[PDB]
């Protein structure tokens, strides 16, 4: 018998497409004040519903590197960031000639700062006073060709001037749930063996994503998510030496960082009422800001990333080497800690090798034996390109700690030579897209195509 | 059976399964097409997109002449070149997610054939009611 | 009589009165649900939200299968535990404003029962049309 | 003939021509009413105008009781004072663009007469179904 | 200047208490108590409806 | 330069706040005559202002 086109609506069909996603966060952030933290104000309260339903019979191709959503998150974070620093004090009376004093205390591995005295426009806008504040050395540059070694400038004012972050907002990596808008859905890969591209032959659907951490971290991934069953490696094309390679861990490697220096928050007044906060005296002994990792656990994790690198490079041992060098913010492990922003020299970590056979750490001599990283600290931060490219992070008065978890590494293959048996990987992951790309690896947005036409034996009654 | 009654298949639980079952529970794919609440200009732009796209899908479904507007038959014959596949193969063996790949090459012609046939039916029905 | 013809009861003039009279003039409560013009982002959100809430109320009335869709009967039996009250008491004596307090405890179940029953009826009607 | 099938008359190609031909191809004037994508706040406001005004036009066509709702007859008599013109003159000779100037003086009364008549029909049909 | 910077009112705007009608958006309504004896809380047993205040 | 139908501009030298906010240097730039106005009732023909 003859077949006539019969139309069905409410039809499960997809198109991968670009869409503007919500921002959603947990309910506990919404009893706070405005923009403390931003998720309280710039995002909707979340809902656990729907459940993580599983579409058992499905097969779908996913991607990360052509994925639009990581770039959309980057734009969202940048735009929110400009919105967040808009109301804060603009500074610009700090680029006065800073006169910074020398010191008789011996230099070395102690991270000595410069005591810089400078003129300020007090609350009486057309009157001035001398004021002193201590700045870290990376924040400070010698003045000009009219050379005087005792006179200095902030590292800005060779650049667009900079804005202090208000203390009323704190930059904790609050979890952020991204949710597809109504009429779209998010498909979540359920197969733990996903290697960055290709078909996930078992997928789940959710309206909202995991509580993604908007974490700022360069060479290592901090407080991130974890793989279910095995350590994972991800890259758009491992053939290229230029492309970043992400590593995602099964278990976390604990990292603890701290300032042993006991800063006191000075409160300088700059013009009409607005205050500029700066480091006062170091009430206590001068000590080195640093980071720590349990040495045996780092060795185990690095050798296991070695076995996972061997799956893509079977005929070679793996060597790890010092970072790329050059710019301070690129070569060093820059990350956020409590309000201060550390810059760590990770050459002490990436110095081991995998021999092709696991070297036993069992029995352990001391599980609390630690490898130490000695970290610089900056207040003037050039975070991103096109964000206004500047923050002054005010100092917070205490010997702080930010005990946290590593869950991923951003390596990079060095230039090949001789087809060597030991060709090396360096930490060079600079862009913060990769941090969220290492955490949004399960997800893709689908546009519902709910209007389908199919044949069957029926024609409209007339 | 697929006549669950207390249907719970979320947004897309019928995807992948056979079209014989996905013919039922179309309502969950249709009911869920509106939701969300405020965040500024960007989320408002997202929200208006959902409403406008839904109304577009209702335009197409309305000018085609459906009664009980989530399934309806039509008088336009299935020109076999659109599939060249057996009815039982389409409905029992295969799934909607796969059927998208077959018919999507030809949808824009059907979307006008249904329109003109429905408008013809409307005029003819008014004429018949006048003659009655 | 409530069949005024030139009905003038504004937004809500049937509220409070007996449900027998409020059964008519439902249109003024339905006709008035869209209006307004723009001021800035804050009230543009109000304008969009009215449209979205209306379309949600139409989703519910659409997937339930109403024809002439502001009153429609259904095939789902009234499980008496939902009211345990006489029909004449409900329609003649009571009012819609009070009736909200009775049924609102149980609405979410009915809103799915009507959905599944309507979709069942849709497939069954297509099958009967095919057999015809 | 006006039954083109592959209708191509754009937004308004039936305008000016005789109402007998414009009675067909109403769908192109109806299908096109929603379109566009986003820029800024101003054209986002422009986008919402299409959505809200369309839904208003659907409110009017819905509470009047149309089935196959782009043409529907009604039971309200044409009080001849509304046109005092011959049927053949209206349909064959005149055009919709000109006919707007005639009826627009009196539309607001018809827009309520259809509403009340449709509500009367809805209640009467429920009563008849109850008696059946 | 023991306080944030302060701004002059432009003479082009005048701060007269112009009447403002607050109106509910479409799909909502404002109920207005008709009983003059209302004491700030509790049932008004006689109410009127208006879209604008 | 000799005046005439040549559209000669005015070479104006002025103090600027350099990258150092509270330090200054003398800087020169040439402005077209319509952009420039004599200073004020405290008259000096060698001192000028932008037309804003
Ligand atoms: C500023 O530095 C002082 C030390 O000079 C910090 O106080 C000390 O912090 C340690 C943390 O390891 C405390 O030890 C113990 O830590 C274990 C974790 O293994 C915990 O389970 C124990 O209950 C205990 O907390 C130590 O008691 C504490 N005090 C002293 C005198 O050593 C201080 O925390 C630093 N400032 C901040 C803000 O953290």
């Amino acid at each position: 018998e003859n077949l006539w086109v019969t139309v069905y609506y409410g039809v499960p069909v997809w198109k991968e497409a670009k869409t503007t996603l919500f921002c959603a966060s947990d309910a506990r952030a919404y009893e706070k004040e405005v923009h403390n933290v931003w998720a309280t104000h710039a995002c909707v309260p979340t809902d656990p519903s729907p459940q993580e339903l599983v579409l058992g019979n499905v097969t779908e191709n996913f991607n990360m590197w052509k994925n639009d959503m990581v770039d959309q998150m980057h734009e969202d974070i940048i735009s929110l960031w400009d919105q967040s620093l808009k109301p804060c004090v603009k500074l610009t009376p700090l680029c006065v000639t800073l006169i910074c004093s020398n010191a008789t205390v011996k230099n070395g591995t102690v991270e000595e700062m410069k005591n810089c005295s400078f003129n300020t426009t007090t609350e009486i806008r057309d009157k001035e006073k001398k004021e002193y504040a201590l700045f870290y050395k990376p924040d400070i540059v010698p003045l000009s060709e009219t050379n005087n070694t005792s006179e200095y400038r902030l590292i800005n004012c060779n650049t667009s001037a900079c804005t202090q972050a208000c203390p009323k907002v704190t930059f904790e990596p609050i979890p952020i749930h991204y949710c597809a808008p109504a009429g779209y859905a998010i498909l979540k890969c359920n197969d733990e063996t996903f290697n960055g591209t290709g078909p996930c032959s078992n997928v789940s659907t959710v309206q909202c994503t995991h509580g993604i951490r908007p974490v700022v971290s360069t060479q290592l991934l901090l407080n991130g998510s974890l793989a279910e069953k095995e350590i994972v490696i991800r890259s758009e094309n491992l053939t290229n030496n230029a492309k970043i390679i992400i590593v995602h861990l099964h278990t976390p490697v604990e990292i603890v960082c701290t300032r042993p220096n006991n800063n006191t928050r000075k409160s300088v007044r700059i013009g009409p009422g607005q205050t500029f906060y700066a480091t006062g005296d170091i009430i206590g002994d001068i000590k080195q800001a640093h980071c720590n990792i349990s040495e045996e656990k780092w060795n185990d994790t690095l050798q296991k990333v070695g076995i996972e690198l061997q799956k893509h490079f079977p005929n070679k041992t793996i060597k790890y080497n010092q970072s790329a060098g050059g710019d301070m913010e690129i070569t060093t492990h820059s990350f956020n800690c409590g309000g201060e922003f550390f810059y760590c020299n990770t050459s002490n970590l990436f110095n081991g090798t995998y021999n092709g056979t696991y070297i036993s750490t069992n029995s352990s001599a001391n599980s609390t034996s630690t490898i130490t990283l000695q970290c610089r600290i900056k207040q003037i931060i050039n975070m991103w390109q096109g964000v206004g490219r500047c923050m002054y992070a005010p100092p917070i008065a205490g010997n702080i700690t930010c005990r946290s978890n590593i869950t991923g590494l951003l390596l990079t293959r060095d230039g090949g030579t001789n087809s060597n048996e030991t060709e090396t990987f360096r930490p060079a992951g600079g862009d913060m897209r990769d941090n969220w790309r290492s955490e949004l690896y399960k997800y893709k947005v689908v546009k519902i195509e709910p209007l389908g036409v199919a044949p069957t034996r029926c024609k409209r009654r007339v | 059976a697929v006549g669950i009654g207390a249907v719970f298949l979320g947004f897309l639980g019928a995807a992948g399964s056979t079209m014989g079952a996905a013919s039922m529970t179309l309502t969950v794919q249709a009911r869920n097409l509106l939701s969300g609440t405020v965040w500024g200009i960007k989320q408002l732009q997202a929200r208006v997109l959902a409403v406008e796209r839904y109304l577009r899908d209702q335009q197409l479904l309305g000018i085609w002449g459906c009664s009980g507007k989530l399934i309806c038959c039509t008088n336009v014959p299935w020109n076999s070149s659109w599939s060249n596949r057996n009815l039982s193969e389409i409905w029992d063996n295969m799934t909607w997610l796969q059927w998208d790949k077959e018919i999507s090459n030809y949808t824009q012609i059907i979307y006008g054939l249904l329109e003109e046939s429905q408008n013809q039916q409307e005029k003819n029905e008014q004429d018949l009611l006048a003659l009655d």
